[PDB]
RNA sequence: UUGCCGUUGCUAUGGC
C-alpha cells in the first residue's frame, strides 16, 4: 500500500507498525471459516495505545 | 587474663545459662556439633503450625524483584562471639534484595510481628556504563544491567551482587558502598547464581558461560573455575563443607562438586512418560533443572521445568524420589481467546481437549539446613511447605500459604529464639515476571513485594 | 584428608 | 600410518586434494594416518563379521569396538551394530578433528583460521589448553571448546600488538 | 480436526526443543513467523516449529500452506513460552524456523528430528 | 590469589612425617617457589619450616597448576 | 507499605 500511501520519522514508525498488525488482521480473516470481529478491535486498541505514545 | 582463661570464663558462662534451661545438658552440646557432621539433626517437622502462620505481603517500588538474600547473626560456640559485624548490630536480622530495576536494598527484620523496614539502598544506571569495552576493564563501582542475585555474607560484613553486566560488586553491609569489583572476564559470563560456604568466606558464583566460579571474598580474590555442565548453570547451593551442588538447565543434570578431591559426581533424571504410564496400567517431560538446594552433605533437591521435585542421595545416580507435577497444572487458555472463529464450538476444538495443558515451574526451592523440612516456589499463587520421612527416602505435603501471589523468585528462611521454642520466618522474593526473562504470561493479582510469613512450633 | 589455604 | 598402494593415481590424487581443501590439511601424510586408523578399524570389524553370531568374542568385541567409536562420535547411537562400522569413512574421522570442530561451532571463519587459532593456543577443551588440531574431539568434549582463559579472545589483557598500538597512541 | 496439527508429544517436544536451543547458538536459528515466512519462501528452511497455544493460532497457519507447498516439514510444540525459552531469547516465540546448512555441526541431530516429525506427520 | 591442596596423605611413623601430594592453583603466576610453599604448608600443618620438604614439581601444560 | 494512579481505614489491598 506504499503506492496509494494507504497506510500513512515518527510518522513511519506507526506505518510500519500499522502493517504489521494489518498483516496479523487478515491471517484471522482468510484462515477462519466464520470470521468474528473480536481479535480485530482489540488488534486496532493496540495500535491506538502506540498512536497516542508516539 | 590469659586467653585459656577468657573462654574457659564464656566456656563456663555458657554452660551455665543451659542449665538454668534445663542428659540434657550432655544432649544439647553434642547438637552444637552435629553440623560438623553431616546428616540432618533438626527434626522439627510435625511441630510446625502451618495453619496458624501469621502471612503478610510488603509492597516494593522496584519492578520485578529478582532475589534476596537474609543474614542472620549466629553465636559461635569455637568462641561465643555472635557473627554480627559490629557491637551496634547485636542480634540485628537483615534481608537484601535486588530488582532488575539496577537496585539493592537491605531491609530489617529483627521484629518478626512487624512488616521489613528499609534502611539504605544503592541504585545503579547508565552512569556506570563502561567506555573501554574490554572485559578486564568491566571495573565500575556501580551496575548498569538486570542485577539478578544478591548474597549476604556469613560474617555480616559483606554483601555482594551479580547480574547480567557480567561482574561480580561486593558492597560494604553498613553503607552499601561498593569495595571492590571482580569480572568475569567472559563474554558471556553472565552471574546467574551465588552461594556462600556455610559459616565460612568462600563464595561459589554461577555463570551463564557453562561455568563455576569461586571465591575467597576476605582476599577479593579469584580461586579455581569448574567446568563440565552441559548447559547454563542456573542455580547453586553450598552448605558447611565444600560440596556446592549445581543444576544445568537444559542438560537436565545435577552435578555435585567435591572442591578438595577435584572431582565431580552427575546425576540425571531419566524418567520417561511411556514406562510411567505403563507403571499405572497426565505426565509431562522434564525439559530443564532450574532450582536446587542442599537438605544435607549427603542430599539434596531438584525442581525442573515439569513441576517435578526430586530428591537425590549421593550413593544413587538416580532419583529416589519423585514429586511429579508438584504444583499442579496450568489454567487451561480461555476459548474466547484461542481462535477468531465465532461459533463456540469451533473454539473449543483448537483447544484440543486437554492437550494443551502445561506444568507450573519450580522458580524457587528451599530446605532449611539439616533438616527435614524445604519450601516450594512457583506462581501457583501459594507456598507449599514439604517434610522428608525420617529414613529420608520420600517426603509429604506438610501445608501450604497462600498469600504469596505471583512469581517466587526467591525463599529464605530466619529463625529466632530459644533452643526449645524457636519461631521461622519465610521470606520470599515476589515479582511479575521470572527472574531470567519476561517468558510467563501476566498471572492475575501479582504484585512486587517481599512475601513474609512467621511460623510457630507447639507440641 | 588434606588440608587447604589460599594466600596473596 | 601407511602409504597408499598406488598414490600415483589420478583420482586418488583429485581425492586428496579435495580432502586437504575441506579440512585445510597440512600435508598427505595427515591423510595416510586417517586412512591407515580406519583401515585397522574395518579389518577388525571384519574379523569379527566373520565369526558365527553368539561367539562370546564376537559379542564382547564387536560392542567393544561400538562403544569406542559411539564415544569418540564418529558411530551414532541408532547405528550400533558392526555393519554400520563397515560403513565408516575417512571424511567421518577428519570432521571429528579439532581444526574442523572449531571451525563449525562458530568460533572461527576458516579452517585455516581455526587452525591458527589453535596452534597459536587460543582454543581449550574443558580447562586444558590444546595446539593440537589433529586432536580428536570425543562427544562429551565437543561442547567443552572454548577459548581460553590466557587468550585475548577469552578475557584476558589484550596481546602484545594491542598493547602496544594503545602505548604509542597514548604517547 | 484441530488447526492446530499434528501436535508433537512430550517425548518429542523436549527433543525438538534441544534442538532448538543449539541452533541459537550456532546462529542457524530463525525466531518468529515474519522470518520463518522469508525462510520459506527464499529455500533455505530446514524443518518449522510452531506453537499451538499462539493466541489465536490463526496468525500462524500461514506457515503450513507455506511448509506443504515447498515440502517442509512442520510440527507444533504445545507451549509458546517454553518455546520462547529454548530459542534464547527473553519473550514468547509462536514460530521458528531452522536455517538449512550441510557445515553445521548439529547437522546429524537436525536430520533426526526431521525424520521424527516426517513420519509424525 | 594461589591455592595449595594436599591429597593422598599417609602417615608413616617409621621415619616420622608426614608425606602427601601437592597440587598448587597458580591463575596468573609462573610458578610458587619452593620456599613459600614450605612455609605455606608450614603453618597449615602447624610445624617448623624446617620440617617441610617439597620436591618433584611440574607445572601442567598450559599453565595455572 | 507503594514509582504513578485508586479504593479502604485512623489500617488493608485494586490497576499501570
Amino acid at each position: 500500500g506504499a503506492e496509494k500511501a494507504l497506510f500513512r520519522k515518527n510518522k513511519g514508525r506507526i506505518s510500519r507498525y500499522l502493517a504489521n498488525k494489518c498483516s496479523m488482521a487478515s491471517r484471522i480473516d482468510n484462515y477462519s471459516e466464520e470470521p468474528s470481529n473480536v481479535f480485530g478491535s482489540v488488534l486496532k486498541k493496540q495500535v491506538e495505545q502506540r498512536l497516542e505514545f508516539y | 587474663e590469659n586467653p585459656a582463661d577468657k573462654r574457659r570464663r564464656l566456656a563456663k558462662q555458657y554452660l551455665e545459662n543451659l542449665k538454668s534451661e534445663a542428659d540434657i545438658i550432655a544432649s544439647r552440646l553434642k547438637e552444637d556439633v552435629a553440623e560438623q557432621q553431616g546428616r540432618v539433626f533438626r527434626y522439627f517437622g510435625d511441630k510446625l503450625l502451618i495453619s496458624e502462620a501469621k502471612q503478610s505481603f510488603t509492597r516494593v517500588g522496584e519492578n520485578n524483584l529478582t532475589c534476596i538474600s537474609c543474614f542472620q547473626p549466629v553465636l559461635n560456640k569455637y568462641t561465643f562471639e555472635e557473627s554480627s559485624n559490629g557491637d551496634k548490630n547485636k542480634g540485628r536480622l537483615f534481608a537484601y534484595t535486588v530488582s532488575k530495576d539496577l537496585q539493592l536494598t537491605k531491609y530489617d527484620i529483627t521484629d518478626f510481628s512487624k512488616r521489613p523496614k528499609k534502611l539504605k539502598y544503592a541504585k545503579g544506571g547508565a552512569k556506570y556504563i563502561p567506555t573501554s569495552k574490554h572485559e578486564y576493564e568491566n571495573t565500575t563501582e556501580g551496575h548498569y544491567d538486570e542485577i539478578l542475585t544478591v548474597a549476604a555474607s556469613p560474617d555480616g560484613k559483606y554483601v555482594v551482587t551479580g547480574g547480567r553486566d557480567r561482574k561480580l560488586i561486593v558492597w560494604s553491609t553498613e553503607s552499601l558502598s561498593p569495595v571492590k569489583v571482580i569480572p568475569t572476564k567472559d563474554r558471556r559470563g553472565e552471574v546467574l547464581s551465588l552461594a556462600f560456604r556455610k559459616n565460612s568466606d568462600q563464595l561459589y558464583a554461577s555463570c551463564a558461560d557453562f561455568k563455576i566460579r569461586t571465591y575467597s571474598i576476605n582476599q577479593f580474590s579469584q580461586l579455581e573455575i569448574l567446568y563440565g555442565h552441559h548447559d547454563i548453570v542456573e542455580d547453586i547451593s553450598a552448605l558447611a563443607m565444600e560440596r556446592c551442588v549445581t543444576v544445568g538447565a537444559r542438560d537436565r543434570t545435577a552435578m555435585l562438586w567435591k572442591i578438595p578431591d577435584e572431582t565431580r559426581l552427575t546425576f540425571r533424571g531419566g524418567d520417561e512418560p511411556q514406562k510411567l504410564l505403563r507403571r499405572w496400567m497426565l505426565f509431562f517431560c522434564e525439559g530443564s533443572i532450574d532450582v536446587v538446594s542442599m537438605v544435607d552433605d549427603f542430599h539434596f533437591i531438584t525442581g525442573s521445568d515439569n513441576g517435578n521435585i526430586c530428591l537425590w542421595s549421593l550413593a544413587k545416580k538416580k532419583p529416589i524420589f519423585t514429586e511429579r507435577i508438584a504444583h499442579g497444572i496450568l489454567p487451561e487458555p480461555s476459548f474466547n481467546d484461542i481462535s477468531g472463529e465465532t461459533d463456540e464450538e469451533l473454539r473449543k476444538r483448537q483447544l484440543q481437549g486437554k492437550k494443551l495443558l502445561q506444568p507450573f515451574w519450580i522458580t524457587s526451592l528451599y530446605a532449611i539446613p539439616y533438616s527435614n523440612v524445604f519450601i516450594s516456589g512457583s506462581w501457583s499463587g501459594s507456598l507449599k511447605v514439604w517434610k522428608i520421612s525420617d529414613n529420608l527416602r520420600s517426603f509429604e505435603l506438610l501445608g501450604e500459604l497462600s498469600g504469596a501471589k505471583g512469581v517466587v523468585t526467591k525463599i529464605q528462611v530466619v529463625e529466632s529464639g530459644k533452643h526449645g521454642k524457636e519461631k521461622f520466618r519465610i521470606l520470599a522474593s515476589i515479582a511479575k515476571e521470572h527472574r531470567l526473562g519476561r517468558w510467563i504470561a501476566n498471572v492475575s493479582g501479582a504484585r512486587n513485594g517481599i512475601y513474609s510469613a512467621v511460623i510457630d512450633q507447639t507440641g | 584428608k588434606g588440608k587447604n589455604l589460599s594466600f596473596k | 600410518y601407511s602409504t597408499p598402494k598406488r598414490p600415483y593415481e589420478s583420482s586418488r590424487l583429485d581425492a586428496e586434494l579435495k580432502l586437504a581443501g575441506e579440512f585445510g590439511l597440512k600435508n598427505k601424510k595427515e591423510i595416510y594416518r586417517i586412512s591407515f586408523q580406519l583401515s585397522k578399524i574395518r579389518r577388525a570389524a571384519r574379523d569379527l563379521l566373520t565369526r558365527d553370531e553368539k561367539d562370546p568374542k564376537r559379542l564382547f568385541e564387536g560392542n567393544a569396538l561400538i562403544r569406542r567409536l559411539v564415544r569418540v562420535g564418529v558411530l551414532s547411537e541408532d547405528k550400533k551394530k558392526l555393519d554400520y562400522v563397515l560403513a565408516l569413512k575417512v571424511e567421518d574421522f577428519l570432521e571429528r578433528r579439532l581444526q574442523t570442530q572449531v571451525y563449525k561451532l562458530g568460533l572461527a571463519k576458516s579452517v585455516h583460521h581455526a587452525r591458527v587459532l589453535i596452534t597459536q593456543r587460543h582454543i581449550a577443551v574443558g580447562k586444558q589448553i590444546v595446539n593440537i588440531p589433529s586432536f580428536m574431539v570425543r562427544l562429551d568434549s565437543e561442547k567443552h571448546i572454548d577459548f581460553a582463559p590466557t587468550s585475548p579472545f577469552g578475557g584476558a589483557r589484550p596481546g602484545r600488538v594491542a598493547r602496544r598500538n594503545a602505548a604509542r597512541k597514548a604517547e | 480436526n484441530p488447526k492446530a496439527f499434528p501436535l508433537a508429544d512430550a517425548a518429542l517436544t523436549q527433543q525438538i526443543l534441544d534442538v532448538v536451543q543449539q541452533a541459537a547458538n550456532l546462529r542457524q536459528l530463525k525466531k518468529g513467523a515474519n522470518e520463518a515466512t522469508k525462510t520459506l519462501n527464499r529455500g533455505i528452511s530446514e524443518f518449522i516449529i510452531m506453537a499451538a497455544d499462539c493466541e489465536p493460532i490463526e496468525i500462524l497457519l500461514h506457515l503450513p500452506l507455506l511448509c506443504e507447498d515447498k515440502n517442509v516439514p512442520y510440527v507444533f510444540v504445545p507451549s509458546r513460552v517454553a518455546l520462547g525459552r529454548a530459542c534464547g531469547v527473553s519473550r514468547p516465540v509462536i514460530a521458528a524456523s531452522i536455517t538449512t546448512n550441510d557445515a553445521s555441526a548439529i547437522k546429524t541431530q537436525i536430520y533426526a528430528v526431521k525424520d521424527k516429525i516426517e513420519t509424525l506427520l | 590469589a594461589v591455592t595449595i591442596r594436599t591429597r593422598k596423605v599417609i602417615s608413616n611413623p617409621l621415619l616420622a612425617r608426614k608425606q602427601f601430594v601437592v597440587d598448587v592453583l597458580h591463575p596468573n603466576r609462573a610458578n610458587v617457589s619452593k620456599d613459600e610453599l614450605r612455609e605455606k604448608l608450614a603453618e597449615v600443618y602447624k610445624a617448623e619450616k624446617d620440617a617441610v620438604s617439597v620436591f618433584g614439581f611440574r607445572t601442567q601444560f598450559g599453565g595455572g597448576k
